[PDB]
């Protein structure tokens, strides 16, 4: 096979949907060790992402009927909720380990070391759902480790307005609140991002002038949802 | 604003040429969407081909005086409310006119003949009529407190799913009265109200002879007084119910969109916030451009 | 009527995984016995949806090709994707119509199940058409062109021009002409003289009746519209 040659197909299978493939594209370009330029980083990263986003909208309306459900339909949703489940495992197993056994192994610039760092600590978020008890704690003691690690090389290789780095910086903020129900200590996290991209706003250019915005008025959104 | 492919299901329309939209675009921001025909004409504010089949998912005259009439409920514009029983729990109303015209003696034998088939679910289903000593109209007594009653006067806030979803059944109501040809007046939540389960029950369509845009126009206050107990509604809430409003209040009339449109909608008003009901995540990069 | 199955079906459909939906409703096909209008309604939404997805996705793919002309390699990979959705569509047209001819047609009863069933078997052929070209193309049509008239004898006799499932049939069946054998003024006069039954019939209108009736109504006089001007 051939990188050029595997571009071009997922520049097709991104149009007329069918991820599936998309994502199977973009796997082998991994394994034989070969580098991600920025827009080949982009693909795989949007790719996994849509893939994992089926499931988790079809989990959340299917817990909420078998809470609803008052008995034998009681007992058949709830044996539908933990079959959703299990399929959403295989995949966050795959993505992770095709992270730590290839691509970061391999890393060597300053922006892509924070990218697959990034990665790793939303990807396991979202196996916090469905933990319960320690095997919740250690998924978020495990996804925190990460975020943390991350958040380390932000600071010494980054601009106070990064795309990347902003990224990490929303997730990894929702990650204590949401999950960890630590509100504030989430807010004042997030609070200190937001100050550090609009303190240097000359420092934008053109081709990311808006796209910081675009999760600066996320944060923004999330503030004002979250101060009241 | 930032737009990605999508594919719509069920029943989904154009918000620029609003006709039927199948497969288009979607907006994240405001949740705008549009044809790609039809994007030649979108700006940035927030070889065509057939489609085909989308899957679907006089004995009533009664004598006076019988009825254990009740107290006085209100007063409308050509009549008289109160609340009585005979043989079971109805309410009749007394009209204006002590001697009927022959105009309307004739047209009371149709409009009878109109009101009597007439069964939707969300509004107050007819009962019975009577004429005997002058004009009357017998309307079903709702087992419970209006609707006006119950946001107004000692205040019971309703559930936000259960406040729209009131509008989504009040949303069945006056579309189909308007596929059987009927222009409405006097709809307000002064006539509307609630029965058994607080469910919508709507009133005041008789009288088709002795008395759609401006219908909506008429709903569109409805739904006011329901997120407001514009900008006053919950920034919590989808903000897709701030466009439905926006839209249903259009000055001109073709603008507003029509009720047909509106029921599909508010299903969709009525997914976004339970399906994403938490801290908002991060969007990712655009692909699309004009 | 084993609710059952009956039940994961409805769960499917709000959990928008069609393809599990597909599976079980197959399998209420196969107790043999008649099925009720809901029971019977549920299996047209669920293939339906299957196939939306193919049509969607093919008709993109075949764009690309007869575009973005000047380049072998590039039009190479597109052609074998492109025939990669075929296989794939067949599949559905193939099991489906091996489900219609065998099970519900032969035993259903009333007009309301011979007019529907008859209905869909000639739709899905429909679909079947853009794909292949020519012969392989005639192959095809001429198969479907007595199904819509079959279709068409039993309904005229038995149900009302408001009938839901008879309406529906002047929409398709004025477009299998127009947009397979190219015949505008053909398809025009077709479909516009049901139309006015429609019109007639308004005294029928029930509260089943008037969403089918004016939904169908409203996108049968759009067709009149695009097509003549
Ligand atoms: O006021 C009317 C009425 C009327 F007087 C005249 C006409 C119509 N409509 S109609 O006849 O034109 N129309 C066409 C066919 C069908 F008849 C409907 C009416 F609806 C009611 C009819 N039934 C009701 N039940 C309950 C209440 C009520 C209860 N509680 C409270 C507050 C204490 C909480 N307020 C009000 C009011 C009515």
């Amino acid at each position: 096979m051939d990188k050029n040659e595997l571009v071009q197909k997922a520049k097709l299978a991104e149009q007329a949907e069918r991820y599936d493939d998309m994502a199977a594209c973009m796997k082998s370009v991994t394994e034989q060790g070969a580098e991600l330029s920025n827009e080949e980083r982009n693909l795989l990263s949007v790719a996994y992402k849509n893939v994992v986003g089926a499931r988790r909208s079809s989990w959340r309306v299917v817990s909420s009927i078998e809470q609803k459900t008052e008995e034998k339909k009681q007992q058949m949703a709830r044996e539908y909720r933990e079959k959703i489940e299990t399929e959403l495992r295989d995949i966050c197993n795959d993505v992770l380990s095709l992270l730590e056994k290839f691509l970061i192994p391999n890393a060597s610039q300053a922006e892509s070391k924070v990218f697959y760092l990034k990665m790793k600590g939303d990807y396991y978020r979202y196996l916090a759902e469905v933990a319960a008890g320690d095997d919740k704690k250690g998924i978020v003691d495990q996804s925190q480790q990460a975020y943390q690690e991350a958040f380390e090389i932000s600071k010494k290789e980054m601009q106070p307005t990064h795309p990347i780095r902003l990224g990490l910086a929303l997730n990894f903020s929702v990650f204590y609140y949401e999950i960890l129900n630590s509100p504030e200590k989430a807010c004042s996290l997030a609070k200190t991002a937001f100050d550090e991209a609009i303190a240097e706003l000359d420092t934008l250019s053109e081709e990311s002038y808006k796209d910081s915005t675009l999760i600066m008025q996320l944060l923004r959104d999330n503030l004002t949802l979250w101060t009241s | 604003h930032n737009f990605v492919r999508k594919t719509f299901f069920t029943l989904a329309f154009c918000d620029f040429c609003r006709k039927l939209l199948f497969q288009g675009f979607r907006c994240q921001t405001c949740g705008y969407k549009f044809h790609q025909r039809c994007s030649t004409e979108v700006p940035l504010m927030c070889r065509d081909r057939s489609s085909s089949a989308p899957n679907v998912h006089d004995d009533w005259e009664i004598p006076d005086g019988q009825i254990t009439v009740g107290q006085r409920i209100g007063s409308g514009s050509f009549g008289t409310v109160y609340k009585g029983k005979w043989h079971g729990d109805v309410a009749v109303k007394m009209l204006n006119v002590t001697a009927p015209t022959p105009q309307q003696l004739q047209a009371f034998k149709n409009e009878v003949g109109v009101l009597r088939k007439t069964r939707h679910v969300n509004i107050l289903l007819f009962m019975g009529y009577s004429t005997k000593p002058q004009l009357a109209i017998v309307t079903q007594w709702c087992e419970g407190s209006s609707l006006y009653h119950h946001l107004h006067i000692i205040e019971t806030k309703f559930e936000m799913k259960k406040l729209i979803d009131i509008a989504r059944q009040t949303a069945q109501g006056m579309d189909y009265l308007h596929a059987k040809s009927i222009i409405h007046r006097d709809l307000k939540s002064n006539n509307i109200f609630l029965h058994e389960d607080l469910t919508v029950k709507i009133g005041d369509f008789g009288l088709a002879t002795v008395k759609f845009q401006s219908d909506v126009y008429a709903f569109g206050i409805v739904l006011y007084e329901l997120m407001t107990g514009l900008s006053k509604v919950r920034s919590n809430c989808p903000k897709a119910m701030k466009r439905l409003m926006a839209e249903c209040l259009k000055k001109k009339r073709d603008e507003r969109p029509l009720f047909p449109q509106i029921l599909a909608s508010i299903e969709l008003l009525a997914r976004s916030l339970p399906k994403i009901h938490r801290s908002a995540s991060e969007p990712s990069l655009n692909r699309a451009g004009f």
